[PDB]
């Protein structure tokens, strides 16, 4: 795992991490898969286009990638609105 | 308006409803045509 | 045929549980919790 | 989920058969409590 720093921001009204992408998975599909771990291997190449999109045209909002294994890797990183068992309220949020 | 746009008329049975189920929530993009924004004319709809 | 008397037993001994129930217990099982303001009967994991 | 490397992770269970009153439960290969594994375990389910 990763532990960001995200700082506060504006454009985006969120804390929100400029370092890395931030990945989303179903709450139903482990991740730990032969399949999502192979998709979180080569989806590590992303964030350097991520960054240079960012880096030309400062005025970007989000910009993801949504697998077809379930998978979404946005940047800039930022936390999830709804986790799954942190409080008591279901994510049901699926790319697809 | 940021908000979603309504069908029908709502309607919910509050006596079938777990206290501590998490209801889902929407999916539905705000589609507004043109004339339920504005009053319509007969020239409006020939203009849109 | 010779079973006429172990009949005869079972059924007047069923007949004398069935009204000897029907005035202890005769509408003492219609209570049951639900869910504060709902029609939801409140059970747990593995309880009927 | 058929083998023991896919049951791992969470999901869903749907309280009364309701799609729309979810909840999270863990997803565990359990045994079952009577097996067949050795011949006393054998033994046992059969004395069961
Ligand atoms: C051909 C061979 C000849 C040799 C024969 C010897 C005489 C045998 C006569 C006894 C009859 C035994 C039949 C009972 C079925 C066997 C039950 C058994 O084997 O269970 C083993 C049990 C394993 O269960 P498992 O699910 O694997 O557990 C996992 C977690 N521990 O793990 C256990 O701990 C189970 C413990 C078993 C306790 C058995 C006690 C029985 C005592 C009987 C006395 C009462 C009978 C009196 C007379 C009856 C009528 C005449």
């Amino acid at each position: 795992r990763i532990k960001p720093v995200f700082i506060d921001d504006a454009n985006f009204r969120r804390q929100v991490s400029y370092q890395h992408a931030a990945v989303h998975i179903p709450t139903d599909i482990y991740e730990g898969s032969t399949i999502v771990l192979n998709e979180l291997n080569w989806t590590s190449a992303l964030d350097d286009v991520f960054k240079k999109n960012r880096e030309e045209d400062p005025s970007l909002l989000w910009q993801v990638f949504g697998s077809a294994t379930g998978l979404a890797r946005y940047y800039p990183a930022s936390p999830w609105v709804d986790n799954s068992r942190t409080p008591n309220k279901i994510d049901l949020y699926d790319v697809r | 308006q940021p908000k979603p746009i309504g069908v029908g008329i709502p309607t919910i049975n509050l006596r079938k409803r777990r206290p501590n189920v998490q209801n889902p929530k929407s999916q539905e993009p705000v589609t507004l045509d043109f004339l339920d924004a504005e009053l319509e004319n007969d020239i409006k709809v020939e203009i849109r | 045929l010779p079973l006429f008397h172990i009949a005869l037993l079972v059924l007047f001994m069923v007949i004398i549980y069935a009204i000897i129930g029907l005035e202890l217990f005769k509408g003492k099982m219609h209570k049951t919790c639900y869910y504060i303001g709902t029609d939801i009967v409140a059970t747990v994991e593995n309880e009927k | 989920k058929m083998t023991e490397e896919e049951c791992r992770g969470y999901y869903y269970v749907y309280k009364d058969g309701d799609p729309t009153q979810m909840e999270l439960r863990p997803r565990q290969w359990i045994h079952n409590d009577f097996h067949f594994d050795n011949v006393l375990s054998a033994m046992m389910s059969l004395f069961t």
